[PDB]
């Protein structure tokens, strides 16, 4: 039968099938329970609306959300938004398709097990792998050596990859991203007089992002052909009826990503991030990452963001080392690309854990199956 | 308190909310805030003089609702 | 016939050795089989801890041939055909580091199961009479195992002086595979003895800690890393067991008489034994084949003492962990052969 | 004359100290030849001119020297002092002659063109001495960033500034010129001690003047306010071309602009001159026959006759510093 | 050449060294090189029981003044 | 009561409201209607029509000054008003313009449309030209209008659009556009598309200047590169234009260069200046303005005067009036018409309409 494939992560949930070039469906990983008896009062079986529906009716419906960061945090909540991914929603059953799932870079060996369990416990699954976003962002790429930087909604990791193996003395977590930029544009727009609420009209924000925003190669340079030229300048036409002006707002935006700074914060941007993750390896491999550096995630999708990531790791680094980037134009769906591959490969078919596995070992086969 | 403006070479005008006593890296530091330009790139010129950091907004008689003006330091390329 | 795919795809890998050749073939017989074997099992294990990788492997393929009729048919054919083309790489044997660093928090396991720690309280005896420069003993009295690793492990203080002598007289520890090419230290999670950047279970990851980095002299005269070839390790031959012997051998002559001396010798060895190999610093062989010198048994063997070596009945515990490592790197690389050779088209 | 020799050996010797310490040694056409070229730091063509000068006439040389000079014929440009002072000294000599290569008003028309290229917030001067043509002129950084910008880009040269940001701030120094803070000087050049910033080199850069011209000291790494002075000099030659003497006032305007950067502590002779030396800037004056002498004099004499000395007792206390160490590490 | 302090070997030979509280163990062990002959990777000094730290200065170790190290030469017979 | 202003032009739409600076919107002035049935999923006008285009059939319904079909210039009004500048037409005012001697049928079809399609409360239409001036403080002069698709030299005395002397070219941007790029397709660049286009129109509106000298720049180009500047096409490719440069806005000087056997607008405003009384020729000489969007290249304007001073008797004061807002000047022309408070009485009102159909523009619009 067919894998199915899903990569829990930060704010949005990417799952589908594997072969496919595609994930099928990617909606929120967002849970709304009711308010108040009187929502639940009312029609329905039903208790919480989880995912794409749960934003759309939310002042009524309170919500949780769960992986914001990585991690998973609420297990019973996440028991829910792999129900609106193998039932509701991509609506085959989890019985009948093998199931490859995506850890977070350093995730808990407790946190794993749960999953293990969630699947086989409560999904029936034939068969299941936990894999690490970042290793299968590489493997998109081709690659089974070399560094990543995977961006989402909240969590940023640089996570280096020796073989397969991301190294964990090597992991290194931001936890800036996407949503710390909107929120930063958001607000730097408040302020150039074109203001927005923080209660969903922050969506409109989250669209001038990705669509018009990009990373700058000399953000200095690039403020001084702002105040001299409305050359950078571009506009946007809101959906309620207002054409709008940017200009500096955008490449402040992704620059919190380089110089955390921006937003208050006492971090390290994702160049000083990558020179360290590399360094707390060994001599040996450290050639074979700065060779290696796979832009994955969506954050990591603003044009020019490789063309600074070349400039602030040459800067950064030894003089003697090539620095590649390699930001394959589907960074935004890598962790899932790779999902697909990895499960559709046909020395995969040993991996997944079986059912029958599950339950003479228990969930504690995870940590000696999954690498 | 009082309120200074700042033209650039674009013709916009930022507006600050300053005292008589701010230092010109404080009003350096409102328009890094306010617009996001390093202090550093920032050269203000008030009197056909460049302002000097230490200095303040009295010291060199801006006051009122004076026009001061902005160039930003190209350098790095 | 399905799931033996994989134990021929692990043989497509041009990386396996003897260790994983043992801890793949016995899996896969142990899944196939099921009766009468297991003396086979139990032998292999004492086989494998010795390293006696092809005494293993004869036993391996001759089973094979006997039991052919409960026997897939063309494993052997890939089981075989490779089994003439193994070596060990002394660098790169992690199959095997990952065994001796579960079999040495099971080495541990036995220990404080015999709580008498009432050796290491008068070992500090002839620490402080066998070797004066150092601050005397434990200051204090051993109470617990970790601070008896704490004694033992201050007989390192002990050195390039007391046991000069002794170090003298061996004929192997002249040949030292080692180097002074002085790599400094790395960060690992890796446990015990393991590489800092070589696949580990996520609960066998102990927290990070920087370890050394310690390299091999290839154009020694037979040290060990060609003698022993199959021995994993980091930095060869021990170099402070030697400096045991100086406090157990007083220690022994001067509690001979003692009638549990040997429940008090084989103690002392095998915490020295085992908390080198958890704390990196050596490797079974490294610290074991030292005392497999003739000399060192001397005191020993006329002190009507022996010597365990850290030997232990249920490794079934090892060997596994160790069978499903193989499998993981095994098949690991050939979901990377098949990534790149899909990558490549 | 043994410590020509013993100067030579123990220092961080460079180009400039080997061209001063020789040219002296074999003084005590062909050395003014030496002087055309050491102002034009033409070093290499230099140090060959010399070495086979110590062959051509080894009688009255003493076989030590040609022995050890051939032996160890670098310069860094953070360092390099020897040039620092000859510099400092030429800028002073460039001014001496402009004040007797006189004017009454090649600055004043100047003015006109000023106020029309750059009128935008700056000062619009409405000159009877050379400190108020500087300070005219000096006034060309009042065109920032702008104006300058049209021509900064034309520049193969400029992106090659290997001047950092890390801005370091004033250090204060009593040393007049391209200098160095701490540096060793005469008691008759040291000026009143003001505050000399502070700047640093980027040494990241790729084919920056500092790594393809280390023969420039360092003092900010090229400079732009040139671009902004050919700003107001295109304007000054378009109204003043038909005008008999402007190839004499243009030369003089950019004669002392180059004397006032290298005293006043802002650039080397070619941090300066080879961003105007660069093919599109003299077409501004090469069509309008405004040939340019680029500062280049002929009294060189009073520059590189101190320069000896100054490394001499540079390179000769370097050495007694050894012998103070090597008999109290001797103890 | 304020903290005169001292190293014992193993011969009873004592050198004397010229230090000062803010001097690394690796800066001890260059000049018990410079005055002896022993590369500083064979030098393994010991004050409190202790094989002291390169990075360590003699004032992360209490080594005050005419304080007794000892030198133990590594017979890393390569 | 905020009154409308709108410039159908060939070419962009400019249109907006009366009181203030600059145009809302100034989208082009294109209809678009498919071509086979990919219809599955009405008219496409706009900016829309040509990113769509591609399965669209773009008609172009002003294109010379003069608005053709009108049942896609009912479109362009229709996107003006409803999707451009969000309102009503029902509600505002407007002011339209219209091209220099309009057929007057052509003129009644505006007032039907606007009175009939739209329920405009009121409207008026005024000359682009006469509007050019009025935004330069002039009642009395000679206007230059060089849009997209047409030129005009229309003289101007007291309000009144003389059309005795209105003389037509129908050279402008759209054809110098494609000069450019045809004379860079000879230099080895690659100008084709209608996507390259665009980019040679940023060349050209950006890089392009009129000389003063057309062979003494030439010259200055081919001894020195003292020209020759750089654009960064967006994919990469920063390519050289020098010469290039000038002899773009210069085929408007010689129309012969585009194979045109016309006059140049330096000529084609000196005929048009003695089409008229020699009473007034006085004040058209010293009132001649450079309104358009392909009268905007730095230098045109004192080339006139030289052109022109010229052709002209020497005791003429030839005054070119070039407003640095001349792209939008019949736009501002309007913002400034329409907002006049003694206006609001020339407007034709709804109800008159009614009354006297749509002959009355030639009753109150002149």
């Amino acid at each position: 039968i067919a894998a199915l494939v899903i990569d829990n992560g930060s704010g949005m949930c990417k799952a589908g099938f594997a072969g496919d070039d595609a994930p099928r469906a990617v909606f929120p990983s967002i849970v709304g329970r009711p308010r108040h008896q009187g929502v639940m009062v009312g029609m329905g079986q039903k208790d919480s609306y989880v995912g794409d529906e749960a934003q759309s009716k939310r002042g009524i419906l309170t919500l949780k959300y769960p992986i914001e960061h990585g991690i998973v945090t609420n297990w019973d909540d996440m028991e829910k938004i792999w129900h609106h991914t193998f039932y509701n929603e991509l609506r085959v059953a989890p019985e009948e398709h093998p199931v490859l799932l995506t850890e977070a870079p350093l995730n808990p060996k407790a946190n794993r097990e749960k999953m293990t369990q969630i699947m086989f416990e409560t999904f029936n699954t034939p068969a299941m792998y936990v894999a690490i976003q970042a290793v299968l962002s590489l493997y998109a790429s081709g690659r089974t050596t070399g560094i990543v930087m995977d961006s989402g909604d909240g969590v940023t990791h640089t996570v280096p990859i020796y073989e397969g193996y991301a190294l964990p003395h090597a992991i290194l977590r931001l936890d800036l991203a996407g949503r710390d930029l909107t929120d930063y544009l958001m607000k730097i727009l408040t302020e150039r007089g074109y203001s927005f609420t923080t209660t969903a009209e922050r969506e409109i924000v989250r669209d001038i992002k990705e669509k018009l925003c990009y990373v700058a190669l000399d953000f200095e340079q690039e403020m001084a052909t702002a105040a001299s030229s409305s050359s950078l300048e571009k506009s946007y036409e809101l959906p309620d009826g207002q054409v709008i002006t940017i200009g500096n707002e955008r490449f402040r935006c992704p620059e919190a990503l380089f110089q955390p700074s921006f937003l208050g914060m006492e971090s390290c941007g994702i160049h000083e991030t990558t020179f360290n993750s590399i360094m707390k390896c060994d001599v040996d491999i450290r050639k074979d990452l700065y060779a290696n550096t796979v832009l994955s995630g969506g954050t990591t999708m603003y044009p020019g963001i490789a063309d600074r990531m070349q400039k602030e790791i040459t800067a950064l680094a030894p003089s003697t080392m090539k620095i590649k980037i390699i930001a394959p134009p589907e960074r935004k769906y890598s962790v899932w690309i790779g999902g697909s591959i990895l499960a559709s490969l046909s020395t995969f078919q040993q991996m997944w854990i079986s059912k029958q596995e599950y339950d003479e070992s228990g969930p504690s086969i995870v940590h000696r199956k999954c690498f | 308190s009082m309120q200074i403006f700042v033209k650039t070479l674009t013709g916009k005008t930022i507006t600050l909310e300053v005292e008589p006593s701010d230092t010109i890296e404080n009003v350096k530091a409102k328009i890094q805030d306010k617009e996001g330009i390093p202090p550093d790139q920032q050269r203000l010129i008030f009197a056909g003089k460049q302002l000097e950091d230490g200095r303040t907004l009295s010291d060199y008689n801006i006051q009122k609702e004076s026009t001061l003006h902005l160039v930003l330091r190209l350098r790095g390329g | 016939q399905k799931i033996e795919l994989s134990i021929s795809l692990s043989l497509d890998s041009p990386k396996l050795d003897e260790s994983d050749f043992i801890l793949l073939s016995v899996k896969y017989l142990e899944k196939s089989l099921g009766k009468e074997f297991s003396g086979f099992f139990e032998d292999i294990e004492k086989l494998y801890f010795k390293q006696n990788y092809k005494e293993a492997i004869e036993k391996i393929l001759d089973f094979c041939k006997k039991n052919e009729s409960l026997l897939s048919e063309q494993v052997v054919q890939r089981l075989a055909e490779v089994a003439p083309r193994l070596k060990s790489n002394p660098k790169d044997n992690e199959s095997r580091r990952l065994y001796e660093t579960l079999y040495a928090d099971h080495l541990e396991s036995v220990i404080k199961q015999e709580s008498d720690l009432s050796v290491f309280n008068e070992l500090r005896d002839s620490y402080n009479a066998v070797k004066p420069e150092y601050a005397v003993t434990h200051e204090t009295e051993i109470k617990t195992l970790d601070e008896a690793k704490q004694f033992i492990l201050s007989f390192v203080m002990l050195n390039d002086n007391v046991e000069l002598p002794l170090k003298a007289q061996s004929e192997r520890y002249p040949k030292k595979d080692r180097s002074r090419e002085e790599l400094g230290n790395t960060p690992s999670a890796n446990p015990g003895i393991m590489k800092p950047n070589s696949p580990n279970f996520t609960d066998n990851l102990v927290p990070v800690r920087d370890v050394p980095k310690i390299a091999i002299n290839e154009k020694v005269a037979g040290g060990y890393s060609k003698t022993k070839p199959t021995t994993p390790f980091v930095a060869s031959l021990s170099g402070t067991t030697y400096s045991l012997m100086v406090v157990l051998t007083d220690y022994i002559e001067k509690h001979k008489t003692d009638k549990d001396i040997e429940k008090k010798v084989n103690q002392i060895i095998n915490l020295w034994i085992s908390s080198y190999i958890k704390e990196g610093y050596h490797s079974y062989s490294e610290v074991v084949d030292v005392l497999t010198e003739p000399f060192l048994q001397s005191i020993f063997d006329k002190a009507n003492i022996k010597l365990n070596y850290g030997v232990l009945d249920d490794t079934h515990a090892e060997f596994r962990k160790a069978q499903d490592y193989v499998f993981g790197l095994t098949i690991q690389s050939a979901m990377h052969h098949e990534l790149q050779e899909r990558f490549k088209n």
